[PDB]
RNA sequence: ACAGGUGCUGCAUGGCUGUCGUCAGCUCGUGUCGUGAGAUGUUGGGUUAAGUCCCGCAACGAGCGCAACCCUUGUCCUUAGUUACCAGGGAACUCUAAGGAUACUGCCAGUGACAAACUGGAGGAAGGCGGGGACGACGUCAAGUCAUCAUGGCCC
């Protein structure tokens, strides 16, 4: 499961690109065309885009290394924290917060909150506490855990981050140059591409397409755990 | 000068009376007066040990003095003749026997009148007042205070227009009345001029 | 022989209530002798008038502190705690008038540098 | 030797105080942006007494301020009953003075972004900060004080 086919991709209408007024012009290698004034991308490109991109995840899930799933877009929200569950990787997908990475040694004081929020609350330490102010550190673990349960057990700065809509996750593409980390990137026919190492294009705004894409990338990733457990005997 | 003192505005809440008697309307004064005579003469004596609560209690007649300083062996002295002069000293300008029990601080870091005292010390050596300053930031940090703010107020370093310069650390809250903040200030007369030194550190709750 | 402790600014008030011809008397002495005001007669008299029920039980009230309305006060108070005791059915309506609460009211201190709780001296912008 | 000096310099100073102002502000670390001074955070939509709180948001956090913790008053309970009290010697009551209970938007109905919050209602002595106080951020006025005191210098 490395090779994704153009049929599937057809069927969940990844080639919708969007209206011809919108388009970027770096974008203009893999666009077959425009009908009804909305672009048209080639296939043929955004396969090999992710055969490459499979490989590259294959090749970090069987050595171990960490990808990070960055989608906040209504169309990838729920979908890159159920495929992050079952690859066993780190996500995003409520809001980027401003330097995750970058400014990742500030980041730990919050994950550091949130752990010790987690550990009390498992024994239970709501009896020592009042009524209101128990919900009060409740809704403390419940707001701090939105924003940061997907990283909380990321521990460092992952290998590669896999983002979803460039455009919308703009912020995440600049933080991933000023870090140096490579960016396997879902681009629309409107977005940049720069900064990202593994263009994939394709619509980032169907919801079929877009969980597709992020299925694709959980079974290449898992794959290569099933590969990577074959050392032990 | 807006900030109420510390110890003053915690004097009942969380802290207590540094003198623990009790007089009669006439009494009181001669009480308070002989107290403030023994405080002076204390602070004026040991000043080479470092002292920061002599503590007068005067049950009926007899007083139990307590001096905390961090250096009880020098103050003492050698099997206790130091103590004995002392002792001495305390009742003949006081009534009768004045028992002076000497603690010991574990912690010269944490007391505000050592921190206060060693900066003032070093300003009286010529040393640099943020290097002081800071040293007794740093001090107090790593030895363990929940806070420590240093206020150096004057002519620093011979400047001819005063200044207040100040260094914090940690929270030293103020304005809470349960803080546990001990507090001091003291004046380190240089060659320039007196310069007050402020020292804030709090503790816990 | 229901009991209550009424309370106000300063007067604190215990009145006896027994079942009885409506006579009240106020430290030993009648109501009209002991409150020469129309004001706290009325005020005395007030929660046992707005139930309909005056002259049906007899009243013992020692008062103590505070002033002559002080002291009327206190007493309404103390006989609308002692109305509450035989019959619950009596107490919405003593709510709805008012009289059950105490009225916390109390004379505000003076304060440093002001002539009164709240008046300051003259000011002058010259 | 000196002591003594309410002799001078508050424009050499410490300590203390006023004042804007009990106004809700004032900053910092890391991150990011800008050649840079700087910016962001701290802005925006609400909301609040409040940079109060929530939601957004290249910010993420923290600190001093706000609030709370302190004192007094408002109801009740408990220990106690004299020099206090007086319902029938009593241990009821007031009171006295210690320790606690209660009040938390806790419950109901609506409005509100599925929020913070607001509006009204019940119960209650008290309802939303119940009333009053103390507590006065970084700083500003070379503000006041060398005549409380301490002190550099000048002077007798």
């Amino acid at each position: 499961p490395t090779k994704i086919e153009m049929r599937d991709l057809l069927q969940a209408g990844a080639h919708f690109g969007h209206q011809t007024r919108f388009w970027n012009p770096k974008m203009g290698p893999y666009i077959f065309g425009a009908r009804n004034k909305i672009h048209i991308i080639n296939l043929e490109h955004t396969v090999k885009a992710f055969n490459e991109a499979l490989n590259y995840v294959n090749g970090l899930a069987s050595k171990k290394n960490k990808v990070l799933f960055v989608g906040t877009k209504r169309a990838a929200s729920g979908i890159i924290a159920e495929q992050a569950t079952r690859a066993g990787m780190p996500y995003v997908d409520h809001r980027w917060l401003g330097g995750m990475l970058t400014n990742w040694k500030t980041l730990r004081q919050s994950i550091n909150r949130l752990k010790e929020l987690e550990k009390q609350a498992e024994d239970g330490t709501f009896a020592k506490l009042t009524k209101r102010e128990a919900l009060e550190r409740t809704r403390d673990m419940q707001k701090l855990e939105r924003s940061l349960g997907g990283i909380k057990d990321m521990g460092g700065l992952p290998d590669a981050i896999f983002v979803v809509d460039v455009d919308h996750e703009a912020i995440a593409i600049k933080e991933a140059k000023n870090l140096g980390i490579p960016v396997i990137g879902i681009v629309d026919t409107n977005s940049n591409p720069d900064n990202v190492d593994y263009i994939i294009p394709a619509n980032d705004d169907a919801i079929r397409a877009v969980s597709l894409y992020v299925t694709a990338m959980a079974d290449a990733i898992i794959a290569g755990k099933e590969y990577a457990q074959t050392q032990a005997s | 000068g807006q900030k109420v003192h510390p110890i003053g505005i915690r004097l009942g809440v969380v802290k207590k009376h540094n003198a623990n008697w009790y007089a009669s309307p006439k009494q009181y004064s001669e009480y308070l007066i002989n107290d403030i005579q023994v405080r002076e003469y204390l602070r004026k004596k040991l000043d080479s040990a470092m002292i920061s609560n002599i503590m007068i209690e005067r049950p009926t007649g007899a007083a139990k003095i307590t001096i905390a300083t961090a250096r009880p062996g020098i103050v003492i002295g050698k099997k206790g003749e130091d103590i004995e002069r002392l002792q001495k000293e305390l009742t003949k300008m006081m009534g009768v026997p004045a028992q002076v029990n000497i603690e010991e601080i574990t912690s010269p870091d944490l007391d505000a009148r050592l921190v206060a005292d060693g900066i003032g010390s070093q300003l009286e050596r010529r040393v640099m007042f943020r290097r002081a300053m800071k040293r007794a930031v740093q001090n107090s940090m790593r030895s363990g205070a929940k806070g420590i703010k240093v206020e150096l107020s004057g002519r620093l370093g011979g400047a001819e227009i005063a200044r207040t310069e100040w260094y914090r650390e940690g929270r030293v809250p103020l304005h809470t009345l349960r803080a546990d903040i001990d507090y001091a200030s003291v004046r380190a007369e240089t060659t320039y001029g007196t310069i007050g030194v402020k020292v804030w550190i709090f503790r816990g709750e | 022989r229901n009991y209550g402790t009424g309370r106000r600014k300063t007067s604190t008030a215990r009145v006896f209530l027994a079942k009885g011809t409506g006579s009240i008397v106020v430290n030993g002495k009648p109501l009209d002798e002991y409150f020469s005001r129309e004001t706290s007669r009325m005020v005395v008299r007030q929660p046992l008038e707005l139930l309909d029920s005056p002259t049906a039980y007899d009243l013992y009230i020692t008062v103590k502190g505070g002033g002559i309305s002080g002291q009327a006060g206190a007493i309404r108070h103390g006989i609308t705690r002692a109305l509450i005791e035989l019959d619950d059915t009596n107490k919405p309506a003593l709510k709805a008038a008012g009289f059950v609460t105490r009225d916390s009211r109390q004379v505000e201190r003076k304060k440093l540098g002001l002539r009164k709780a709240r008046k300051r001296p003259q000011f002058s912008k010259r």
